[PDB]
């Protein structure tokens, strides 16, 4: 399952991820595209901030779906 | 009595419909963030203002009364 | 033998078969005719749909027999 992230420069990268995965695991991925430690990322989808516990499929995040990353 | 890609043509146009209805579901997400994004920014930056309008205020203040001081001190030094 | 194939949509198309041949060979048949990917084909003959491993004899299915092909439709 393919998802685009999208920064604040506007380029968006693509992650594998599968609806089990974890805010937190997205954030690691993130972390090792951009280098961007997960601690200093936010996650928003559908107009809200993402927690760290909570999976995917909880938020019905779904292939093609676009997260938007914004630093602390 | 399907002619050549008939069906075919059919089953790709029909696709294309679901195509165009995930696009505009992904529109409404993509809108509620992006607007969220900018109320979320626009609120750090007054924050930032408001805390430096604050440390502005204790500096400016602060002089005041430094001069204060070094009057009632230039005073005592010099007579 | 030919059969007949048809859509919820009205259209028809003719393919040809031996009673032998399984379903998952009919609906590879009508992929290299329609372009339809086996996975989003449904097969219906008698009140039921037909299963891959099974036969159009195991269904019955004779000369100038009618499926009706009811098509999954994916984007995602
Ligand atoms: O949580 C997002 C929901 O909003 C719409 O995009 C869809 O109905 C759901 O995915
Ligand atoms: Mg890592
Ligand atoms: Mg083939």
């Amino acid at each position: 399952m393919q998802i685009f992230v999208k920064t604040l420069t506007g380029k968006t990268i693509t992650l594998e991820v599968e609806p089990s995965d974890t805010i937190e695991n997205v954030k690691a991925k993130i972390q090792d595209k951009e280098g961007i430690p997960p601690d200093q990322q936010r996650l928003i989808f559908a107009g809200k901030q993402l927690e760290d516990g909570r999976t995917l499929s909880d938020y019905n995040i779904q292939k093609e779906s676009t997260l938007h990353l914004v630093l602390r | 009595l399907s002619k050549p890609g008939e069906l075919r043509r059919e089953y790709e146009e029909e696709i294309s419909k679901v195509a165009a209805e995930r696009r505009a579901s992904e529109e409404e997400e993509n809108k509620a963030s992006e607007e969220y994004i900018q109320r979320l920014l626009a609120e750090e930056e007054e924050e930032e203002k408001r805390q430096a309008e604050k440390r502005r205020r204790a500096m400016e203040e602060q002089l005041k009364s430094d001069e204060e001081l070094a009057r009632k001190l230039s005073i005592d030094i010099n007579n």
